[PDB]
């Protein structure tokens, strides 16, 4: 049918000139090429943040520590408080 | 990986991932520390529950 056969060719090849062959665009007055794969290919990262999540930042965790090595005045004190609770016990 | 057809970054922090693969490790450091604790806290243990013993049949 040249009909569906004029119509496909006409489909096919009056946007081959934007996808085939680079010679970006004729009839869209701005071009295309600075549209989509030069703008917004960084447009996930520009709709996303930038150099901390995409980047994704792999963190080294903060070493949380013990009580420090230090025993004995603070176990004297916890005893004698012990003591004061064994008291009011 | 297969989803994204256009991919360009999934190897990218797919490599970034193996690399952060040994992540960061733990702490048992205590055995200094935590042995010191327990020998006070031992040490006022068996002296209450040998004194209790005493106290009892007294």
């Amino acid at each position: 049918q040249d009909l569906y056969l004029r119509e496909l060719k006409d489909t096919k090849l009056a946007p081959s000139t934007l996808q085939d062959a680079e010679g970006n665009v004729k009839p869209w007055n701005p071009p295309q090429k600075p549209n989509l794969p030069e703008l917004e290919l960084q447009g996930p990262e520009a709709l996303k943040a930038y150099t901390e999540q995409n980047v994704e930042t792999a963190h080294v965790a903060k070493e949380s520590e013990e009580g420090e090595s230090e025993p004995i005045e603070e176990d004297w004190l916890v005893l004698d408080d012990a003591e004061e609770t064994k008291e009011s016990h | 990986r297969s989803v994204l057809k256009n991919t360009s970054v999934i190897d990218k922090i797919e490599s970034y991932v193996k690399q952060y693969k040994p992540v960061k490790i733990d702490a048992s450091k205590q055995l200094q520390v935590i042995e010191s604790f327990e020998k006070h806290a031992m040490t006022n243990a068996k002296e209450t529950e040998s004194l209790v013993s005493k106290e009892l049949k007294d």
